């Protein structure tokens, strides 16, 4: 890697001018050239990584993973970089170091962004609003927009941000692609013979920019039978069925501002 | 000779701060600082990384300008130091003497009734005594 | 190993401390749980400061002072020292350099009105009213208020009597 | 003799249980009380080498935290196979001032509860961990009953 960034300065250098020996510097700096490839890299932590899988070791391989990763990036071949970024957020997500976490998570975003993946990307970005209050406020409401315009077909603002082959890629996505912590609140759980519930789960928002406050939908758990707060008229359980029943909410069905959360923090049982 | 200091919880970390001797650690590795301790832990753990000593560490793990000191208490507490210096005539005698007091300092805001254990250090006490330790042994 | 054996006791009172404090939103909700059940210990605790230091009775408030800041002596291992007395002899006051019964219980909690040594003026007048003597209590300076030191005020307010035979 | 406090502090809250729980008493004490007993036991029986992993019965660690605190020491140690077991102790403390026949038995959970709420190791039976019931049968004899946290 840094013989690839000497390399880059090296460029520089030769950009300058360019009596004696010169030329043989010059066709060192073209047979370097030819190793601009930095592939090497890849294979250099291709073995790394085994050799660490090899100890029972995860991090660094998880690291030089995102090594790996990051200079795809530089590769451009962004695709492998985010498959390896949707393989490695679980893991930083378990291990709870909330500095790193957010620091692969912008990078993440990032690659979504530029491939396109706007399922990826928009999980990523919902993970992100669940908690965000780290980062600056004004980026997490840009997010949030460019979210919703993405779920109704709207590209995102950062135009400058983007470029046209970019903008073809996601265009032409979401033909497949389809369908801020807060908690599910059931007032009764094993049922008797004869009740009624109505809207007592609460949605709060860790966000601070609010959820636009236009629809929702609960999907009437199968458990047994088939069937800054904001509280309203939704109320959808008001029949009768056989008794010791329970409820368990698969995912939000978030029709707020946005269709669905798509990343499942819509805990079933906290 | 930066000292990342990192107490760790069972798994997170509770208090990272990133200071030293003379003023704040500019260098950039600090959430990847924690992820060389999640590679000291899940690789470079085995079976040891957790015991039931007063643990003495000396360079459970070593890198260039950058050396781990590790310690572990009984309540699984992972505590280390890194030594930032490539070297410097310290020796590790003041290591265990350090780990003695950073011991001391963190279970003393342990003391406390209102901090929960395992959240983020909150007392700018326990921050002036992690402080104190810094431009000392640093 | 035992620097200190009760060194236990400051972490108990921390834990009822934030117990009542979460129970009970109020700083003075919990001020007047303190001050009793500093009343009620006080009260345990006079009679066994009586037979130890098997004092005749207080009659006077230097010998007051010294008695109590003894008993601070052989209870919580500090040293008070008397000082600030009234023209009148009613107000002294006890220096704790460290407030024995508090390690940074907290410097901020973000709560003012909440004060911690309100267990001892509990203890302090519980005591002395076995004893005959009742005197109020408070505290006119307090280290985790913001104060360097923490001192107590006792004033001599009235000289009970036992009547009705 | 500063176990005066304790006993008497520790009375009135055997005094007052407000209805709406029984035990409010959370363990903070007893998660800050180890930590402290262990600055006390800045040395205990295990190698220098991190690896070889050593378990100190919590049974032994629990008999050494008595003399850091109860002072006395426990005396018939019944064990399952399994992190379930007991201590059968003829003489406690609390229990010591009470009168010893069998007639007052309620007061045990703000006994057994200290001893719970100690954090755990990774290894088992390294000497930490607590989750305690009691079944107090005599006065001074408690019983405390332990369920590991894990199985």
């Amino acid at each position: 890697m840094k013989r690839r960034d000497a390399a880059m300065e090296a460029y520089a250098a030769m950009q300058a001018s360019s009596v004696a020996e010169q030329q043989a510097n010059m066709q060192l700096c073209d047979q370097e050239r030819s190793y601009n490839h930095s592939a090497a890299i890849i294979a250099l932590l291709s073995q790394a990584m085994a050799q660490f899988k090899i100890y029972k070791c995860l991090r660094f391989r998880k690291k030089l993973a995102i090594d790996m990763a990051e200079e795809y990036l530089k590769s451009g071949d962004h695709a492998k970089a985010l498959t390896l970024y949707s393989l490695m957020l679980p893991d930083y997500r378990q291990e709870k170091w909330t500095t790193i976490f957010t620091d692969v998570l912008l990078k993440t975003l990032r690659c979504a962004l530029l491939s396109g993946s706007v399922a990826d990307y928009i999980a990523c970005s919902v993970e992100a609003l669940s908690l965000r209050h780290q980062s600056d406020q004004s980026e997490r409401i840009l997010i949030l927009e460019n979210l919703w315009q993405v779920f109704q077909g709207v590209p995102p603002m950062p135009k400058t941000q983007l470029t046209p082959e970019a903008q073809a890629l996601w265009t032409s996505a979401l033909a497949n692609v389809k369908s801020v912590e807060m908690c599910a609140t059931f007032e009764r759980v094993q049922l008797s013979n004869d009740d009624l519930l109505q809207l007592q789960l609460i949605v709060r928002v860790l966000t601070d920019i609010p959820l636009r406050i236009r629809s929702f939908h609960v999907i009437l758990a199968d458990a047994g039978n088939p069937q800054s707060y904001y509280q309203l008229f939704c109320s959808t359980e008001a029949q009768q069925f056989h008794e010791n029943t329970q409820l368990r909410i698969v995912r939000l069905e978030a029709h707020m501002g946005t269709d669905q959360v798509a990343a499942l923090l819509t805990c079933s049982s906290n | 000779m930066a000292f990342c200091i990192a107490v760790i919880g069972k798994d997170n970390a509770p208090l990272y701060l990133t200071t030293s001797d003379m003023e704040q650690e500019l260098e950039l590795q600090y959430h990847v600082n924690a992820a060389l301790d999640v590679v000291e832990e899940k690789c470079l753990i085995g079976k040891g990384a957790p015991e039931s000593k007063e643990l003495y560490l000396g360079l459970l793990y070593s890198t260039e300008n950058h050396k781990i000191y590790g310690f572990v208490t009984n309540t699984r507490v992972k505590f280390i130091v890194v030594i930032d210096s490539s070297n410097v005539a310290l020796r590790e005698n003041e290591v265990r003497a350090i780990f003695r007091n950073l011991h001391l300092l963190y279970t003393d805001a342990i003391c406390n009734p209102f901090y929960i254990p395992g959240e983020s250090l909150t007392s700018k006490k326990f921050d002036r005594a992690v402080q104190k330790l810094m431009s000392g042994t640093a | 190993a035992k620097k200190v054996n009760s060194e236990f006791l400051t972490l108990t009172y921390g834990a009822l401390v934030t117990q009542m404090l979460r129970d009970f939103e109020n700083a003075e909700d919990v001020n007047k749980q303190l001050e009793r059940i500093g009343y009620n210990m006080g009260m345990r605790l006079i009679e066994d400061f009586l037979a130890r230091t098997s004092a005749p009775r207080c009659l006077e408030m230097r010998e007051t002072a010294d008695r109590i800041q003894q008993a601070f002596r052989i209870y919580l291992n500090i040293q008070p020292t008397i000082s600030n007395w009234s023209p009148a002899s009613d107000e002294f006051s006890l220096v704790f350099d460290s407030n024995p019964l508090t390690e940074f219980v907290e410097l901020p909690p973000d709560l003012t009105n909440l004060r911690y040594s309100a267990i001892l003026s509990g203890c302090i007048r519980g005591a002395l009213e076995m004893v005959q003597l009742e005197v109020q209590c408070w505290f006119v300076q307090d280290q985790l208020k913001g104060d360097n030191v923490t001192e107590l005020r006792v004033k001599f307010v009235r000289r009970l009597e036992e009547v009705i035979p | 003799s500063e176990e005066i406090l304790f006993d008497c502090l520790h009375a009135e809250i055997v005094n007052y249980c407000l209805d709406s729980n029984k035990e409010h008493d959370l363990a903070t004490l007893e998660y800050i009380g180890f930590t402290t007993g262990y600055r006390l036991i800045e040395r205990l029986t295990r190698e220098v080498s991190r690896f070889k992993d050593e378990l100190e019965t919590m049974k032994f660690i629990c008999t050494d935290f008595w003399m850091l605190i109860y002072k006395k020491q426990v005396d018939n140690l019944r064990t399952n196979n399994h992190g379930m077991y007991v201590v059968q102790d003829k003489a406690f403390r609390f229990l010591t001032r009470i009168s010893p026949g069998t007639k007052q038995l309620e007061h045990a959970p703000k006994f057994v509860a200290f001893t719970c709420g100690l954090v755990r190791g990774a290894l088992s039976n390294l000497g930490i961990n607590s989750t305690v019931t009691a079944e107090v049968q005599s006065i001074p004899a408690c019983k405390f009953h332990i369920e590991v946290n894990r199985n």
